[PDB]
């Protein structure tokens, strides 16, 4: 049936309307990176112009409208420096970000993996902002903006909010290079959280 | 890389998360 077998949307360009509340419908365009094995309704998408990877149930989320699967399967690119790319995986990093002033701020983070499909991009998360980001880190490294420093999957989670309520979600991925680190998807939001889970 | 405390609740089969 539709989007089955060889028509699987992973690896494809998509576009769709996006609407929140009574706001206007806007067009989102992106590349589908992955389908979550423990929740096959859930896809991971890199949207043009959004630095965070989003998890959306593309066929179920009422905010999504007019979904189009484009005739455009994203080809792999050749990595500019294979040894450097492999070396970054699992490392702590300091990632430089320029701002309004032109002042440049250094954010401590961890390189998680090469991104699927968009294979010159890297999964990365930050100590101060523990969700899943995606950047072409070899470019940033070349420009002097990156310094390299020297099963729970499928389980329901409940995060203890300060107001006494519990935020529900699911563990969706275990980071191969650092298997104490997991991706968590909360039911109420599309960011992918990335945490080193400390047993307690 | 950010850390989170995690305790499995075996009766409810839920991972309880709370900050360090």
């Amino acid at each position: 049936g539709p989007l089955g077998s060889r028509r699987n949307i992973v690896g494809c360009r998509i576009q769709h309307g996006w609407k929140e509340g009574n706001g206007p419908v806007t067009q989102w365009k992106g590349t589908v990176l992955d389908q979550v094995p423990v929740n096959p309704s859930l896809y991971l998408i890199k949207y043009d112009g959004f630095d965070c990877v989003y998890g959306l149930e593309l066929n179920k989320d009422e905010r999504v409208s007019a979904l189009e699967v484009l005739p455009d399967r994203v080809a792999t690119s050749r990595i500019s420096d294979a040894h450097l790319a492999d070396t970054m995986i699992g490392k702590a990093v300091e990632h430089m970000f320029e701002t309004e002033d032109g002042s440049k701020d250094e954010w401590r983070g961890m390189v998680l993996a090469r991104a699927p499909v968009m294979n010159t991009w890297f999964y990365i998360t930050y100590e101060k902002d523990p969700v899943l980001y995606m950047y072409q880190l070899l470019d940033d490294y070349k420009e002097g903006d990156l310094r390299i420093m020297p099963s729970l999957v499928g389980k329901q989670v409940e995060y203890a909010k300060e107001d006494g309520s519990k935020r529900t979600g699911m563990v969706i991925h275990q980071v191969e290079a650092k298997p104490s680190v997991y991706f968590i998807k909360f039911d109420d939001d599309f960011h992918i959280y990335v945490y080193d889970l400390v047993k307690t | 890389a950010a850390r989170m405390c995690c305790k499995l609740d075996p009766a409810r089969d839920v991972l309880c998360l709370r900050p360090i």
